[PDB]
DNA sequence: GCAGATTCTACCAAAAGTGTATTTGGAAACTGCTCCATCAAAAGGCATGTTCAGCTGAATTCAGCTGAACATGCCTTTTGATGGAGCAGTTTCCAAATACACTTTTGGTAGAATCTGCAGGTG
DNA sequence: CACCTGCAGATTCTACCAAAAGTGTATTTGGAAACTGCTCCATCAAAAGGCATGTTCAGCTGAATTCAGCTGAACATGCCTTTTGATGGAGCAGTTTCCAAATACACTTTTGGTAGAATCTGC
């Protein structure tokens, strides 16, 4: 049985991914998730289907662009593997958290 | 009569530009020039992001813009990336690029 | 309650530089939001400049300074081209 | 006293006077010394081999004494060679061209002595086309290379500085002529003394040059159009004088016929070239555009890195505008 | 009106390989573990903050339904303006 | 001849500046610094006192700022000194490279 | 002896820079990096300190020019005006 | 005539406040309770700020406020450091910090 | 030509909160700066709040939810109270 | 001990507060009508959970060599004193910007109709 | 990846028009322009406080090596998101009424800022 060696097919991923656009997270799970956060902010609260999507939008604009510069601080250490202490460093630099 | 965007030559609208001027409350006055100047700088800049987005269509083989290229457009460019550097444009997706030490192989 | 866009204006100049390309209607929402944010960044500078003045007025004079401080290099070079042929052209037909 | 370097063919040595002159603080006398001996201990290897003989590599700029002795090794290093090639050895051929290592070095002796103060040239203030000329070494080397020069062919520099570029070119390849204009009044009178200049430099160190006038003119002129015209390789250097004078010149392209190339550093048209409703006025219509290779060592004052566009002209994006037009 | 579901635990619905999907279009060839966990906590914080101003937005004017505008100035606010939904 | 271990003075000198608030770069030199780089904008022009000592002040908290996450950048890499790579991560992350 | 400008911003003014920010060893190629980082943030703000002197017609950059600049410039500055 | 300062029960000047937001063009009119409201805030916040700041003279042993004291206020303070998070408090200093690792193996 | 500033009003806070700690000129000029800045944040995200929801009038409730996008938490908390007070007390007084 | 903060007298245009009359933004009131929440049904695009082992991260060891510490010596910076380049305060004056009444042109947009680029599947 | 079919989204017209935008007198005034006084900036001299440079070696960086086990790839299974539609009605948003509160002067009062003189005090 074939096999390609792990990193050939995350790579064709990666290709494949940043080829396109669409949205990478799950609609309704990401519609639900933004009403039960709201909904511990304020109750009753209705949404314009277009304020969900520009939130999806937003959000995977924001965590692709963390993505890139969580890699660039796994890189910067000699790891091909992003690690939560990447993530953290990246938003820390970025102030995110400072 | 004539409006005063064919008197400046341009296609973007001074007279619409000049009531957005004075509804944003901007100053007490705006001088006849501002919405003139104003509509003119906007006029070239949507022509450079547009001449460069048809040519991402172009190369893309798509005769309509669409979001990924005025993505393409933007992020290709290093002024108008600069100019956009704090802003998304929903449907862009981002530019291919894959970090070096990542790839296979040696040489 | 009519909603203004710049979208007849971004199709007259997409017409002029790309005769046969269209332009969907996200691509010209995004077109219409880029105009509209362009459209404030050098406004509210061109406000602020004026204040820092102590002047009531906002000429062309104060958009041009705020295109510049607003634009990266080549970026503000032709777009102040542009804005002062509009103007010496605008002035000279009347 | 003075320190003298004989010429390996028995030209007109250089002297270089002793207190030293400075040119600015980053040339000086000294400087020139030291990189002549280098290159010609490069083309002979008999005079790198009496070079070996005493003291080496522990002179210094300035201190008499430690410059005057290895000046003194070569005067007799270069007795020695011209001795030998009555023999058996013969002179150093003068239809050899140069390697680009030593081109470099020939232009950067040459311009040292016609310019007697760079400093100055480089004070002007950017947008206007005051803005003195030249262009690093690798830039013209890529021009070189990639758009042949044949000897149906005339090369033009508008903008041309101290005439650097057309110099490099003409020793590196032939055309027709070469040419330098300059409109600016002290960088043309320094271009006049680098023609001469690099002529004496050509044969001092037995190399093959090709024939070149720099003139002293106005490159944004009526007569120029013309010239223009009738050349079909300019290259032109522009980008910080201004939109104003970018159209002035533009305009002289248009004038050009039909298979012209122009190498410049301002993209006059988009690389994609896209049709317009009013390419009336727009250069475009004439030309394929595509933007040449940055070269990174060549880095300007802001650090960023200086590009080439090639410009070809071809009236089938004419012919095909025209076409849309007649129909309906 | 009769009852309206409870809504708990939809940080979870970030899946794993919705996670995967994003680092990948970030250009990140791979993934510890630990990072799926982390990452939802990092979403729930950006859409905590967006969402806080964008229903302050929508309280101020007295409505009940949020729009797409109270989301785009909230971005705005935050230095993330977005540019397709009247924005 | 006493000789403090490589490193002790250096602890020195962190609990040393950052304990006071004094400019650490020589007025002079960064006046002439600020005046060549001006001069390129617009010629002939003239610095009133506290426009330079601003300039200064703005400098340097941004400099030690750009230090703290260019070291906590070498830090990540499992250094303890920073070098030229950190400094260029550090202000890719903050997105004055990128 | 002369001295380009920016070599005027020295290895022990960086080092001491470089101390108030935590830094406990430092690489050689730090200084001249720290040169080219410092230039830049400077050819920046003073860019638009400038442009807001040439737009008031004064000969003279004002403590508010530079406030104003930093504060566009998102390194808004307290102690100056403003 | 009493002040609108003093009917507010405030220290901070509501009649300048009432004049600086007509003349910031940040809209065509301006309530009569905006200024009381926005000159309150101002004032609450600049007691908040010289309040951690006094403290911190006090810790340091002096009786005079200086930048230093101001830096050590707010960057102490979790809610006035975010606030001031993008700016640079002249003559401020920072915190006194060393990353762990960078101590010696004791 | 007249300068003004905040320094007299700081100056008399300081007094209330520490009576006997003075405080020195360049810390008073960052007091200044601070106000300044925090009046103008306050007012612009107040000016924005109207002119989204189509007010000519900047009102006490755009200067309320102005500081609650501004302000963190707990300092949001005692400035809406500390604004609201000071309206209160205000309306009530012949 | 002293640079810088504090106390005090005197001057006054600038503000700010009070009084009067007119003007108006936007709240309540009623309501048209978009579009949001929700239920239904079907199904396949994907999420889940597991197996297996490639190869990555983490540990350990070690030697070259780069930076830290430091002693040695002078040149660039800091400090204090002095003519003017212009930043500002004042006065004059018109080009140009509100204010206001019509008259005309035009960008939206509601509704129905035909066009056309390319998504999506195939080989 | 070029070719080819079905279709949602897009460019194609008709008619209505209030909201724009523009044309035409009257009235108002912001700020360019010129002259000028008062700062405070540029520059020079000298009293003053680092910086440049070469030597020595401690200990850090990074190369080479090893391996436990994480994490990628492939797979079986079937759940739940997605898609297509319909419907009630919450509530957003248009329209008219109409006062509480804001703008608009005009006038009286107080007040914060500035300038100069001189004593006081935290550090
Ligand atoms: C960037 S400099 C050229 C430097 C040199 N050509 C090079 O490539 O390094 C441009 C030159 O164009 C010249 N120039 C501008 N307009 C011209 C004209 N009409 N006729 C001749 N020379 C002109 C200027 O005097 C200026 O020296």
């Amino acid at each position: 049985p074939h096999r390609y060696r792990p990193g050939t097919v995350a790579l064709r991923e990666i290709r494949r991914y940043q080829k396109s656009t669409e949205l990478l997270i799950r609609k309704l799970p990401f519609q639900r998730l933004v009403r039960e956060i709201a909904q511990d902010f304020k109750t009753d609260l209705r949404f314009q289907s277009s304020a969900v999507m520009a939130l999806q939008e937003a959000s995977e604009a924001y965590l692709v662009g963390l993505f890139e510069d969580t890699n660039l601080c796994a890189i910067h250490a000699k790891r091909v593997t992003i690690m939560p202490k990447d993530i953290q460093l990246a938003r820390r630099i970025r102030g995110e958290r400072a | 009569a004539k409006t005063r965007s064919s008197r400046a030559g341009l296609q973007f609208p001074v007279g619409r530009v000049h009531r957005l001027l004075r509804k944003g409350n901007y100053a007490e006055r705006v001088g006849a020039g501002a919405p003139v100047y104003l509509a003119a700088v906007l006029e070239y800049l949507t022509a450079e992001i547009l001449e460069l987005a048809g040519n991402a269509a172009r190369d893309n083989k798509k005769t309509r813009i669409i979001p990924r290229h005025l993505q393409l457009a933007v992020r290709n460019d290093e002024e108008l990336n600069k100019l956009l550097g704090r802003v998304t444009i929903a449907q862009g997706g981002v530019l291919p690029n894959i970090q070096s030490v990542l790839l296979p192989k040696k040489t | 309650t009519r909603k203004e866009s710049y979208a007849i204006y971004v199709y007259k100049v997409l017409k002029q530089v790309h005769p046969d390309t269209g332009i969907s209607s996200k691509a010209m929402s995004i077109m219409n939001s880029f105009v509209n944010d362009v459209f404030e960044r050098i406004a509210g500078e061109a406000s602020r400049l004026a204040h820092y003045n102590k002047r009531s007025t906002i000429t062309s004079r104060e958009i041009q300074t705020a295109v510049r401080l607003l634009l990266p290099g080549e970026l503000a070079k032709h777009a102040v081209s542009e804005g002062t042929k509009a103007v010496t052209k605008y002035t000279s037909a009347k | 006293l003075e320190l003298r370097l004989k010429s390996p063919v028995g030209a007109e040595p250089a002297v270089y006077p002793w207190p030293l002159p400075v040119y600015d603080k980053h040339h000086d006398a000294a400087h020139e010394i030291i990189e002549t001996i280098r290159w010609v201990c490069e083309e002979i290897p008999d005079l790198k081999l009496a070079m070996e003989n005493y003291v080496l590599i522990d002179y210094d700029t300035k201190s008499f004494e430690s410059m005057q002795r290895l000046c003194d090794k070569y005067n007799r290093a270069i007795d020695s060679i011209h001795q030998l090639w009555k023999g058996t050895t013969q002179p150093m051929k003068l239809n050899t061209r140069p390697s680009t290592g030593l081109l470099r070095h020939i232009l950067q002796q040459v311009y040292n002595h016609s310019v007697t103060d760079p400093e100055k040239l480089n004070n002007y203030e950017p947008f206007s086309p005051e803005v003195y000329g030249e262009t690093s070494f690798d830039l013209v080397a890529q021009m070189i290379d990639e758009i042949k020069m044949t000897d149906d062919d005339l090369f033009v520099d508008l903008g041309s500085g101290v005439g650097q570029v057309v110099l490099q070119v003409a020793a590196a390849t032939n055309c027709k002529h070469h040419y330098g204009v300059e409109k600016a009044d002290i960088p043309a009178k320094y271009a006049e003394t680098m023609d001469r200049e690099f002529r004496k430099w050509m044969k001092w160190y037995g190399k093959k040059h090709a024939e070149y006038t720099l003139e002293r003119g106005d490159f944004l002129s009526e007569e120029w159009r013309e010239r223009i015209a009738n050349t079909s390789v300019i290259f032109v250097n522009n980008f910080a004088f201004g939109p104003e004078v970018d159209h002035q010149l533009k305009e002289r392209f248009a004038n050009m016929k039909e298979g012209g190339r122009i190498v410049s550093s301002k993209p006059f048209a988009p690389l994609n070239f896209r049709i317009n409703s009013r390419n009336l006025s727009d250069i475009g219509t004439i030309m394929r555009v595509v933007e040449l290779s940055p070269l990174k060592g060549s880095v300007s004052w802001t650090g960023k890195p200086v590009s080439y566009y090639l410009h070809t002209i071809d009236r089938t994006i004419l012919e095909n505008y025209f076409s849309s037009l007649k129909n309906p | 009106k009769r009852h309206r579901k409870v809504l708990r635990d939809n940080i979870q619905g970030i899946t794993k390989p919705a996670i995967r999907r994003l680092a990948r279009r970030g250009g990140v060839k791979r993934i510890s573990g630990l990072i799926y966990e982390e990452t939802r906590g990092v979403l729930k914080v950006f859409l905590e903050n967006v969402i806080r101003d964008a229903v302050t937005y929508t309280e101020h004017a007295k409505r009940k339904t949020v729009t797409a505008m109270d989301v785009v100035y909230a971005l705005k606010r935050q230095g993330r303006t977005l540019y397709g939904f009247g924005g």
